[PDB]
């Protein structure tokens, strides 16, 4: 039936619509979770570095 | 008869879609020259000839009244198709029954956000 068609284009609509906002919001999370990963590289070397020559 | 007299009446048609059906053939054997839907353009004063007489009368009349319970049948749900779209503007309210609740285990199987009627609250009691 063209309603069956239909209605079911109305619900993949709302689930495209539902992914794509979860996706760039993760997008924009992404870029600053990965930089904030590579801040503390220095302090993480640092740490290591001076635990393992003390012990 | 009983709404001239004083006293209440409810009225059921089984289904006004075969109704409409058999006036097709007659309409169709008779050669008037047919519409949407295969149907005659005298339908839709088929019906509401018929609905309007459901009334509540004033008080001079004598205060009786008549209502009406009209079915309709959809073929695959459409509810767009000629006689379902012309009995739907005639009557105060329309309720909706779907076959997509029925199988899910909601037994009465009504669509409450898509049947609607006019006179609700007025027809409740305060309670």
């Amino acid at each position: 039936s063209l309603r069956d068609i239909k209605t079911r284009i109305n619900a993949t609509k709302k689930t495209s619509q539902i992914t794509k906002a979860m996706e760039m919001v993760s997008t924009s999370k992404l870029n600053r979770a990965e930089q904030n990963a590579k801040s503390f590289v220095p302090y993480m070397e640092k740490i290591q570095e001076v635990v393992a020559n003390v012990a | 008869y009983f709404r001239d007299k004083g006293k209440h009446a409810l009225v059921v048609y089984d289904d006004l879609s075969k109704h409409a059906v058999a006036y097709r053939q007659i309409s169709l054997l008779l050669r008037r020259p047919p519409g949407r839907e295969a149907y005659p353009g005298d339908v839709f004063y088929l019906h509401s000839r018929l609905l309007e007489r459901a009334a509540k009368l004033s008080d001079e009349k004598g205060g009786g009244s008549l209502t009406a319970l009209p079915i309709i049948e959809t073929q695959a749900g459409d509810v767009s198709a000629y006689i379902p779209t012309n009995v739907i503007s005639i009557t105060d309210g329309q309720i909706y029954l779907e076959s997509d609740l029925f199988y899910s285990g909601i037994r009465p199987a009504i669509n409450v956000g898509l049947s609607v009627s006019r006179v609700g609250g007025a027809a409740q009691i305060k309670a």
